[PDB]
DNA sequence: CAGGATGTATATATCTGACACGTGCCTGGAGACTAGGGAGTAATCCCCTTGGCGGTTAAAACGCGGGGGACAGCGCGTACGTGCGTTTAAGCGGTGCTAGAGCTGTCTACGACCAATTGAGCGGCCTCGGCACCGGGATTCTCCA
DNA sequence: TGGAGAATCCCGGTGCCGAGGCCGCTCAATTGGTCGTAGACAGCTCTAGCACCGCTTAAACGCACGTACGCGCTGTCCCCCGCGTTTTAACCGCCAAGGGGATTACTCCCTAGTCTCCAGGCACGTGTCAGATATATACATCCTG
């Protein structure tokens, strides 16, 4: 009985928790890991400043964001609500990226 | 040594107490127009390079920035910004 | 007399008629052999068999128990490296292809190891005979010094089958050969732009080792282009047909390549002439040749001679030019001893004083 | 002689430096020759530009009882005009955030 | 160092959709997520390097990143510009 | 009775023709008369040399094109095939025109 | 002197088609030929600033091609 | 008692001209000065580039059964290969039309 | 009375060289030589703007290479160096 | 299916204009030499990047119930495709004219370069006030009868 | 259309560190002059854009018929969301060591600049053959009884 909320509640408020924050939304020390190992491809034993993590954090961030956008238009083209692979696929082939 | 280093702060400061009198601004911002008054400043350079090329001609002059600022920006922000400019090489050239 | 050399002609129809049924049997397996090659996974994927004809005039053969056939391969982007600045050999390496190579597995360095690729090939082959033995078939390996993997055959008896691996390309067929194929002035212009719109093929063969890189290299193969302008050998099209007047061209041709067979085996020191001079000199005769009245089945004797004079006049001043590739003419002495061509032109002054004893067999 | 010294912004009527941008154009790669007018021209439209930027920061800083821009308000004065939307169009800005915008399909 | 991928949580992707306005997410979008991300930050990171080695320097700058993203159509204000 | 073609056909058909072909699929003179008029607003007494014209048209119809294949995979993904302004719409939003 | 309706219905069922386009809605006419008028203007603003900056009065087709260039549709085939 | 001349490209084993690139890189603005051996260098990529696309072109020209190549060959050559068709992306070719493709769902 | 100059004479080389029976329209050599004035200008940007982010003031080899590794995609960048370091060394050695 | 109609790829015969060479020549590239400054190198400092350790608490991860949205199926009705007969105006060929692009010569004002002064802008140091941050009460907003 | 839980705004007090101002100085901008050459005009040629006129015929246009596709409704059943508990590993503060970025000084060699000379690439002119066009066939595909 206590405060069930019904589904899509909560939603909305993260949606405009986190359309009003600044923050970063990843964690800082995995994504510093995934992008030593994404590098240590091309050349080893390289080293990072802060300032090149950060810029690449906030550069993925935005991307993501900007992406998920347009996925959300392509779902809301396609009668639904529910953002799936299919429009992830379809704007990123729109976008030029494929 | 401590090697000297430019940059636009003095005058997007003076620019920001003559429009707002009353506000101040977090070094973020300030790094933030730095990169913007770098930018656009690259932009409206190479375009009037390329114009400038494009014409047979060596030199760069208002001519050429005023037609790459014609090209560049949009709308209405062309308008003042071709107003402004022109008024002041006007009051240069006064002395 | 004409009607000797017809009816030898005939004779070797007979050979024809044991070899229907040899040739059919060797084929089937052959045919049963290309269908399970296209079907297991290897980077033999894609080969045909490349079809130059099965008669005699289109075939390797000799004595009833050897057979020939040429498997094609169509290969990606190739670049040649001219070996034998004569202009008869070549090294093979590929371009970017984006994509991916599905070979470089065997290639040494950026040249193509053809060597590995023939023993993966013959690997492949006798272990897939080996797998369906319906008909008692079975592989030979001999000496690692021709690339040939035969197959001998106890049905009815001993057949043997040269498998030869032959790469297709589809490119441009290369600067060497420019101002080969020389017929525009003879058949047609148009004919020979579609001729030469055709692919061209390599083979592996080890051109005589004073060389490092050895299997590493290559010869041009023309088999279709000559096998289309032999059957359409006149100038009149109409050649061999029905539709056409029948000439002796062909006549000509098995009775040179006959005489010398039975000539060069019964001598055995002039093994270095092959069926190509012969090929090569009567493509030379048949461009040069103007008239289709030069060719009559009534005149055999007299063209045959006439080709005879052809025969010597080009044994005389020391070139034979290769009929697609002139800068590469293999009529020089480093590959051919000089004596050992007058040898066989002095056999040539004994076949045609004798009035062809040797043809008086049966 | 030597009358005293007067910089060429102050002849001009601005407050961004001209004789840095001559410098800045003079090295860059740009021209054989660059005419006298030009960097005067430059300068009064990057101090336009900043002036029509800061503005709009200083009014959404102020929208939040804030007397101090931070990155937040550029973003929040670069998104909200028409035509600075149109120039920025492709850059990011180090936390700026988004918009913020929901579509009408997905509200209760 | 493998296996990092894997750090990107999914409630971690799922603050990244709600900043992008989204309400509903299905279960397959994470893993599509993590390969979008990883050939991004390939690609950039391609580059860093490739003006990293140039300069003849052993670590990466904010400066390589910043140029690397700026000659892909994604300027970045903020860390040196 | 004759040899009516079902719904269906004659675009396929269509389809198959044009793009296999290369020449402008727009008339000239009418296009000619639209420049003309659209750039009597930016200066008077205009001139054109004819490969301007040419230009100008080759570059539309590649545009356009390049449009029609986006709205296209639109129409496809909303699980039609009639393309219709939605979808125009939805790919000019994506791709970055609006 | 409207000049748009001289992009005929049929012009833009065959531009549909060489983009690989099936069934086509009846309101698709008049929203591509406001796409096409809007791209149009584009590249002919930037194209007659080009002129004007020359202090020519005919359009030539460099000053297209750069007006193009300039947008990120690079065009071979007219100079350059 | 000279020296009688030797190309630049002769001497780099190249096709295209080493000399008119070295002066369209002095006189462009591009930098003060210009290295011996930067003109070698940027005429030899492009001479590659050529070459691979060029060899494309005449391969999709004499499958037609064509002799001279055609702006559409330049454009079957760049379309079907996924790096050149990286590299020129947004690069619009005069006369070339598009790649024939239909979608699946259509047929 | 208007010498205007252009790359068709070693498109043509080329062409000869890699396929020595075809020819060439006129509106293809045009194309090419588009593609060759675009590819020229793109690399010689990227090498310039290199070498004002190392505070030099001259264009070298090395340059043109980290623009061409910059530029190309995959496996042309490859071949592309290759290909020029192949011309620099043969050139040096003269 | 099985014929029937239509569309498309395929062979020849003819003519044309566009491409491939060939020639004359002039301008731009090559050979030889000098003079400076940019860049390569070697050494030295000192900043900042990496690596470790320990504690805390915030976030991730795992489970579970249930409601709502995705998805398939069925019907209808209307809007779009196909085909035919009219009608409009595009395309082609030819003629005439003049505006404007393109070049050439003359000269003059303008921008580079240099030498000596001097003040603006940068680096460092210090301090208070704007803004986190925690409490604590007010007041919206969602979920049911 | 109510009433209660639970987020969320708003006010209040404390405190801390970063923005904003001052000071010292050095190096980069200004002033004043000289010089050479880029570009601004003035004239002149002659290309090529614009306006017109017939004429043919291909393409646009308007209309009718019918069908297949879009859209709306219904129903079911997974599968995502909201909540609660556990666990794990980011995050913060901290200390230590050494790699490598960054700056200075010194020297040499590599490139710009000039001058003389001559060959390669450009413009113009022909000659002919690849391809465009038209006619006749044969093969391929769609459609309906
Ligand atoms: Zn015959």
């Amino acid at each position: 009985k206590p405060h069930r909320y019904r589904p899509g509640t909560v939603a909305l408020r993260e949606i405009r928790r986190y359309q009003k924050s600044t923050e970063l939304l990843i964690r800082k020390l995995p994504f510093q890991r995934l992008v030593r190992e994404i590098a240590q491809d091309f050349k080893t034993d390289l080293r990072f400043q802060s300032s090149a993590v950060m810029a690449l954090q906030e550069a993925s961030e935005a991307y993501l964001v900007g992406l998920f956008e347009d996925t959300n238009l392509a779902a809301i083209h396609a009668k639904r609500v529910t953002i799936m692979p299919k429009d992830i696929q379809l704007a990123r082939r729109i976008r030029g990226e494929r | 040594k401590r090697s000297r280093k430019e940059s636009y702060s003095v005058y997007v400061y003076k620019v920001l107490k003559q429009v707002h009198p009353d506000t101040g601004i977090s070094s973020k911002a300030m790094g933030i127009m730095n990169s913007f008054v770098n930018d656009i400043f690259e932009r409206i350079a190479g375009e009037a390079s390329r114009l400038a090329h494009y014409n047979k001609r060596s030199t760069i002059t208002s001519r050429e920035i005023q037609t790459a600022v014609r090209l560049l920006l949009p709308g209405e922000l062309a308008k003042h910004a071709v107003s402004e400019g022109t008024k002041a090489v006007t009051k240069y050239t006064s002395s | 007399e004409p009607d000797k050399l017809k009816k030898v002609l005939d004779k070797l129809r007979l050979k024809r008629k044991d070899i229907s049924e040899a040739a059919e049997t060797v084929n089937k397996v052959v045919e049963r052999l290309l269908r399970r090659m296209q079907k297991r996974e290897s980077e033999f994927k894609g080969v045909e068999q490349l079809n130059t004809g099965s008669y005699y005039e289109h075939v390797k053969i000799s004595a009833p128990n050897e057979f020939d056939v040429m498997f094609k391969l169509e290969v990606p982007r190739i670049e040649l490296q001219e070996y034998y600045e004569t202009g008869a050999f070549y090294l093979v390496k590929f371009k970017r292809i984006p994509r991916g190579n599905p070979l470089s597995h065997f290639l040494e360095g950026e040249v193509l190891s053809a060597t590995k690729m023939l023993s993966k090939f013959r690997k492949i082959i006798k272990e897939e005979v080996k797998e369906i033995k319906d008909i008692d078939v079975s592989v030979e390996k001999e000496k690692p010094g021709s690339p040939a993997v035969t197959l001998l055959i106890r049905n009815p008896e001993e057949i043997s089958v040269d498998i030869i691996l032959a790469l297709e390309s589809k490119g441009s067929w290369p600067i060497s050969t420019k101002e080969g194929l020389p017929i525009q002035g003879w058949l047609g212009t148009k004919v020979r732009t579609n001729l030469r719109r055709e692919p061209f093929y390599l083979v592996p063969k080890n051109a005589k080792d004073g060389n490092s890189f050895q299997g590493e290299t290559w010869r041009l193969s023309f088999s279709h282009t000559e096998k289309y302008i032999l059957n359409n050998h006149g100038i009149e099209k109409t050649c061999c047909e029905s539709s056409g007047a029948k000439c002796c061209r062909k006549e000509c041709l098995k009775l040179m390549k006959y005489l010398l067979e039975q000539l060069k085996k019964e001598f055995q020191e002039l093994d270095a002439f092959c069926s190509y001079h012969v090929k090569t000199a009567i493509f030379h005769m048949w461009t040069q040749d103007p008239q289709d009245s030069q060719w009559d089945p009534r005149n055999l004797s007299s063209c045959f001679d006439k080709l005879l004079a052809f025969f010597l006049e080009c044994l005389r001043t020391e070139k034979l030019d290769h009929y697609f590739i002139p800068k590469f003419n293999l009529f020089s002495q480093e590959l051919i001893d000089r004596k050992s061509k007058e040898f066989l032109s002095k056999k040539i002054e004994y076949e045609r004083n004798n009035g062809f004893p040797i043809f008086d067999k049966l | 002689a030597r009358a005293k010294a007067k910089t060429r912004s102050s002849r001009a009527g601005l407050q961004f430096p001209v004789g840095r941008v001559h410098r800045l154009l003079r090295k860059g790669n740009y021209a054989e020759r660059v005419g006298a007018g030009a960097p005067v021209y430059l300068a009064a439209v990057l101090e336009y530009l900043t002036a029509e930027i800061l503005e709009l920061a200083g009014n959404a800083a102020r929208d939040n009882k804030k007397t101090r821009i931070i990155p937040r308000h550029l973003q929040l004065a670069i998104r909200n005009d028409e035509e600075l939307n149109k120039l920025l169009g492709k850059v990011t800005i180090a936390q700026g955030g988004v918009l913020p915008n929901i579509q009408a399909v997905l509200l209760p | 160092l493998r296996d990092n991928i894997q750090g990107i949580t999914k409630p971690a992707i799922r603050r990244l959709a709600r900043r992008g306005g989204v309400k509903r997410i299905s279960g397959l979008i994470y893993e599509e997520t993590r390969g979008v991300l990883k050939v991004f930050l390939e690609n950039v990171i391609r580059d860093a390097v490739t003006y990293t080695e140039h300069a003849k320097r052993k670590t990466v700058t904010a400066m390589d990143v910043v140029y690397a993203l700026k000659r892909q159509g994604r300027t970045l204000y903020g860390f040196g510009g």
